């Protein structure tokens, strides 16, 4: 939970600094400063490691060819006045703007489609960082975009400490070292800047350790299918 | 004239913006420091160091 992370930061890592309040808990006024750094740390960990991969269904409309990955066009977000909401969200999968990289794209039946392929004029291109361009949209089709997902963003004004930070206990130290590095690096004092650099190096060492141990089952080899494809 | 006793509260009020003489001298030095710092001439670390 966020309370545990705040206590851990207050005593042990952010101890000899103002934000830690001498190990008596993070002040209720410095929340929008640890939370901003925490969002960056969670984004870094969720982009460098595959801690959350999710899929989103994009319903194709006859007059729309550029589909934006924004919650304003979501089926569950009822606050938006968009006439056509092509994102197909469910109470289970909500699509809270947590998109880090669009990896794979499928169709309604389940056949993979090419992504960003120029020679094949049947591929789904990506114009901008959050858009999906379908040159050939059909009113009776739906996409099945799968992406690497981010942690649901914790608002800067969040006050409830029961908001759960969903990271494995192995990356707790990596996140904490990242937060310490980011908070220690703001000041231009050489002595404090050196500590910030040391925290950055230690965070990059923890990440290297987790990569070397593959605690998230990311770098796992697959069955070779090249002989079958080449006709052996 | 009425002379007043010299007490501890005439030197330091134990507050940063105190009414003492040392506090007023600190406020005056901090005024020049803030005037220089408002022109991006010194960083916060150097501000506190001086």
């Amino acid at each position: 939970k966020l309370s545990e992370l705040f206590q851990m930061l207050s005593v042990g890592e952010l101890s000899l600094i103002r934000t830690g309040n001498d190990g008596q808990g993070i002040r209720t006024q410095d929340y929008p400063k640890v939370i901003a750094q925490l969002n960056a740390g969670l984004t870094n960990l969720h982009a460098r490691f595959p801690l959350l991969e999710k899929e989103v269904i994009i319903q194709q409309y006859e007059q729309i060819s550029k589909y934006y990955l924004r919650s304003e066009f979501a089926q569950m977000n009822t606050t938006s006045t968009e006439k056509y909401k092509y994102l197909m969200d469910s109470p289970t999968e909500r699509f809270l703007d947590d998109v880090i990289r669009v990896e794979r794209v499928f169709d309604e039946c389940g056949c993979p489609l090419y992504l960003n392929n120029e020679p094949c004029c049947g591929s789904i291109v990506t114009p901008s960082f959050d858009c999906i361009q379908i040159v050939y949209p059909i009113e009776t089709n739906a996409l099945f975009v799968t992406y690497r997902a981010n942690h649901p963003k914790i608002a800067l004004t969040t006050t409830d400490l029961n908001t759960e930070v969903r990271i494995p206990a192995s990356h707790e130290k990596a996140l904490t070292y990242y937060i310490a590095s980011q908070l220690y690096s703001n000041s231009p004092n050489p002595e404090t800047a050196a500590k910030g650099v040391e925290w950055s190096q230690r965070f990059e060492a923890e990440c290297t350790k987790i990569e070397n141990l593959d605690l998230d089952n990311a770098h796992i080899a697959q069955t070779n299918v090249k002989p079958e494809m080449r006709g052996w | 004239v009425v002379i007043e006793p010299i007490t501890n509260e005439d030197l330091t009020t134990k507050v940063v913006d105190g009414t003492g003489i040392f506090d007023e001298l600190m406020t005056a030095a901090n005024a020049h420091l803030s005037a220089q710092w408002d022109m991006e001439r010194i960083t916060g670390t150097q501000y506190a160091e001086v």
